[PDB]
């Protein structure tokens, strides 16, 4: 979501700043004069290369743990196999898995 | 090398140049009055390569209007 | 909220705290009585408060 | 209506009273478990299957963008029933079968006489670290394992849906005979012969 | 500021009644001094006096 | 006799008869006036249609405009106003601003892409009760406030980010503004996966765990 | 209610935290000895007395 | 700065008076410039010592 709202945002800057500029100074707006505002300046139809990189800056880093390939036991926990015993129900899963992967060079 | 442009320039354009270059950057600078290097170049993230339409200070600048 | 009606209650004042200017005459008056140096920089022993 | 083990219906509303404020559907009370107390497991997870029902036929018609808050207490008594699974001795880990519960069962007295609540204690000294992982994987696998298989029984079956909700939209309360005629005439052929083959036994 | 603007009027019922009673501007009947701890509001009261 | 609160028609009679009397410009619609304002009991309109009566005498007209029907309603439920935003330096003004032409400007933007939003009605940097900047919207009927699918609620946590996010990308800097907002946006986070099950979480949306609330008698 | 924080037991016994016990045991037990340490090499020498 | 002081009171620390301005922060703005800067600061006497 914040992702979202932040590739949203970085594409109607003059919107943005118009609405300011606007509002700074009566202190007070209606809707009405809004939609008008934000109307007046469309987004840009195409992009720069100052687009591109705001459009890059717009992105975000915070690290997902359980994305891919940690989406099984360790579930990228590299301390996990000090700390637990292995369940029973992963083992299972492995087992599956490894029939799974194995037969299918046969099959 | 640097710039190169035309040779030698006349007399003329030099004084007219002199006086235009100072306008322009009267109103180039003119809304970033009285703040630091580090805000400015956090506002204008692309560079302050072109006129500001928005100032908001508390005397505020129009678009293209020196000081 | 009954006395909030019409004709009993119908206006409130908000007096706000001061400012630098504000607090400057404020202490500037509470110096009238004692005895005070007088070349004191109200403005900017308000400034701080 | 085509779950084998689950009572037949006996009259669905979408008229809201003044204290549930969705539809309702009630089910003919089996005096036989209700008296003794005798509820297998086969009957447990068929519950588990048609407490998931609703939201799996929401998202089947009206896409999945459209699931709404209607489904919460149904949500919490799909958890009740897989939980219960668990605590009561019917789980598949083998250190967990046919041998214990979750915990420590203490009875307190209710508002009644023969009225008793039950509450379990797991602490450490019953639980050994890495059985708790088990208890969540396998409640999981349960809940979610049961909404694909009842989302897939929908699917197979979505003529006698659409049926059956156009004659609820017209009629706004229906009776079990009318279901049960309406689903049989138009189900799929291997479900009914599922649902005819259990058909005449009392207790399941 | 905004109060000042504000008890010009109130100032204007207590000189004289029958100048804004009959005007079209309600009964002046109650106001509230509302600020903080400290605000010292009767202050405020003297000068409307 | 048991007299119940009065629903949105029982306040637009009550608005109707107050300013029988009174006139009024054509362009506010009351019906969606009275839309807003659930909650308040007989009297407080009374107050409303008096404190927009006394602004309008004191604006040297007598018709009641959009403006002042605002101030009214403003006032008995904000409060009275305070003294305006300082002006020496571009932060407060700026800050406060960005805030509420992101968030204005974003719920814009979603409504012309689904269509679940509600409209913006009013933009407010006048410091008047407890905060110091607003943003009013246009209620819906009740029917639409029973029920909270998917979207609806997606469109809520992205309305809570932005006014930190817009401040962010105008002022070129991080501040506390993100603070009130991820605050909340986790709150509702919490309850898109473990109460109400729209996630991924195992496959289904259906958690092991979750947190149904308590009544507020309690 | 149980314990969550589990750390380490492969060499060891850790839970989350606790990153502040050895470094704490190691300077106590130091640092008592060879203050007794000094007492016994003092009294040493003065026996008689 | 204001002032800087050494044990006032005869308490055992130091003792420096800020004086801000109230009209750049209204009582709710914090950027992160400010936050980096305060850390520093806080760190600088342990540093020196
Ligand atoms: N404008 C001003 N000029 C001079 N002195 C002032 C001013 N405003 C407040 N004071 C001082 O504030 C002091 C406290 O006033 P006080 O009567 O306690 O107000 P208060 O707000 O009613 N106290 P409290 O009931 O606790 O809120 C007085 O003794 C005054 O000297």
């Amino acid at each position: 979501c914040s992702e979202d709202v932040l590739g949203i945002l970085a594409e109607r800057q003059e919107a943005m700043w118009a609405g300011i500029k606007a509002l700074s100074d009566r202190k007070e707006l209606l809707g009405s004069e809004l939609r008008d505002i934000f109307d007046a300046h469309p987004a840009a139809t195409s992009r720069d290369r100052d687009a591109r990189a705001e459009l890059a800056a717009a992105k975000l880093d915070m690290t997902i743990f359980t994305e891919g390939a940690n989406s099984r036991w360790p579930y990228g926990i590299e301390w996990l196999d000090d700390a637990y015993p292995k369940p029973y129900w992963v083992q299972q899963q492995e087992a599956e898995a490894a029939e799974a992967q194995a037969k299918q060079p046969a099959a | 090398p640097a710039w190169r442009g035309p040779g030698e320039v006349g007399d003329e354009d030099k004084a007219v140049g002199c006086l235009l270059g100072a306008a322009v950057g009267n109103v180039l600078a003119a809304p970033y009055q009285g703040d630091r290097h580090f805000e400015v170049i956090r506002l204008r993230r692309n560079g302050v390569t072109d006129f500001w339409k928005y100032d908001i200070g508390a005397q505020p600048v129009q678009y293209g209007q020196y000081t | 909220s009954a006395l909030i009606r019409p004709g009993r209650f119908d206006r409130i004042i908000y007096m706000p705290l001061p400012d630098a200017l504000g607090r400057a005459k404020i202490m500037q008056v509470h110096a009238r009585n004692k005895a005070v140096d007088p070349n004191i920089n109200w403005y900017e022993v308000a400034r701080a408060m | 209506t085509l779950l084998p083990a689950i009572e037949p219906v006996e009259y669905a509303t979408i008229i809201p009273s003044t204290r549930s404020p969705l539809g309702r559907t009630v089910l003919k009370p089996h005096v036989g478990r209700y008296t003794t107390g005798v509820w297998t497991y086969r009957y447990l997870r068929e519950q588990l299957l048609v407490a998931l029902a609703g939201r799996a036929g929401e998202e089947l018609v009206l896409g999945r963008d459209e699931l709404s808050s209607l489904n919460q207490h149904r949500l919490q008594m799909a958890r009740q029933v897989a939980w219960k699974i668990m605590n009561s001795g019917m789980s598949s880990h083998p250190d967990y079968q046919h041998l214990r519960g979750l915990g420590s069962n203490y009875f307190d007295g209710s508002s009644e006489p023969g009225r008793f609540q039950q509450t379990t204690v797991v602490m450490d000294a019953n639980q050994t670290r890495s059985e708790a992982v088990d208890a969540d994987m396998e409640v999981e696998g349960l809940l979610n394992g049961g909404y694909k298989q009842v989302f897939e029984l929908l699917v197979r079956n979505r003529a006698a849906l659409d049926a059956l909700t156009e004659l609820l939209l017209e009629r706004e309360k229906i009776s079990g005979e009318e279901v049960v005629q309406v689903v049989e005439e138009l189900g799929h052929p291997e479900d009914l012969a599922r649902r005819a083959q259990w058909a005449g036994y009392e207790l399941l | 500021d905004e109060v000042k603007k504000e008890i010009n009027e109130i100032i204007e019922y207590l000189r004289n009644p029958a100048l804004l009673r009959s005007r079209g501007v309600a009964r002046i009947g109650g106001v509230l001094l509302a600020g903080a701890p400290g605000t010292g509001k009767t202050l405020l009261a003297k000068a409307i006096a | 006799i048991r007299m119940p609160k009065p629903d949105t028609e029982g306040r637009l009679e009550i608005l109707k008869l107050h300013l029988r009397n009174k006139q009024v410009a054509p362009d506010v619609d009351l019906l969606q006036l009275a839309r807003d304002l659930p909650g308040l009991v007989g009297a407080d309109l009374a107050n409303i249609v008096n404190e927009a009566a006394m602004t309008a005498v004191r604006s040297g007209r007598q018709q009641l405009t959009a403006r002042d029907i605002y101030a009214g309603v403003d006032r008995f439920t904000q409060g009275e106003v305070r003294p305006s935003l300082p002006t020496a330096h571009k932060l407060p003004v700026l800050c406060f601003a960005a805030k509420e032409i992101g968030i204005a400007l974003v719920a814009g933007e979603l409504r012309d892409r689904y269509g679940r939003v509600e409209l913006v009605e009013r933009v407010s940097i006048q410091p008047k009760g407890r905060a110091y900047s607003r943003t009013m919207f246009q209620r819906g009927t009740d029917e639409e406030y029973q029920l909270m699918t998917r979207g609806r609620l997606l469109d809520r946590i992205r309305l809570a980010l932005a006014g930190g996010f817009a401040v962010r990308t105008a002022l070129g800097e991080e501040t506390n503004f993100t603070a009130a907002d991820i605050k909340r946006a986790t709150r509702m986070a919490k309850k898109y996966v473990f109460y109400y099950g729209f996630s991924e979480a195992g496959g289904a949306g259906i958690t092991t765990w979750a947190n149904q609330p308590y009544s507020g008698d309690f | 209610p149980k314990r969550r924080r589990w750390l380490l037991n492969n060499g060891s016994w850790n839970f989350w935290f606790n990153f502040d016990k050895l470094y704490s045991e190691e300077i106590v037990t130091t640092w008592i000895l060879e203050s007794l340490i000094q007492t016994y090499k003092y009294l040493h020498k003065n026996t008689e007395l | 700065i204001a002032r800087v002081s050494v044990c006032p009171l005869n308490v055992l620390t130091g003792f420096t008076l800020f004086v801000e301005d109230e009209d750049k922060n209204v009582n709710a703005i914090l950027t992160r410039s400010e936050l980096e800067g305060r850390m520093v600061v806080h760190l600088a006497g342990r540093c020196a010592e």
